[PDB]
């Protein structure tokens, strides 16, 4: 078996904790967005029409 | 009790022939999430 911990080198964790870690990451990452946005926009009108045609 | 700021409103009579009273209404109302 292995004991409370195991023996001292530690043993053997060079297999466990080398075919592990992992690769962790760990990815403290890919969560939720505000997002974002563009804006508008670009005129004051001109008159020829529509004054005469109404 | 929530952030539904109603702004530009419109409505009109939904019946073509106009044989009964009925008003279709389209209201615009917005809330302001963070960025």
């Amino acid at each position: 078996c292995e004991e409370p911990p195991a023996p001292a080198p530690p043993p053997a964790k060079p297999k466990a904790a080398a075919a592990v870690p992992v690769k962790a990451a760990p990815t403290e990452t890919g969560a939720q967005a505000a997002p974002s946005y563009s804006y508008v926009y670009n005129p004051v009108g001109k008159r020829d029409p529509f004054r005469s045609p109404i | 009790r929530r952030i539904v700021n109603v702004n530009n409103i419109k409505f009109d009579s939904a019946k073509l022939k106009n044989e009964k009273v009925v008003l279709q209404s389209e209201f615009q109302a917005t809330t302001f999430r963070f960025v």
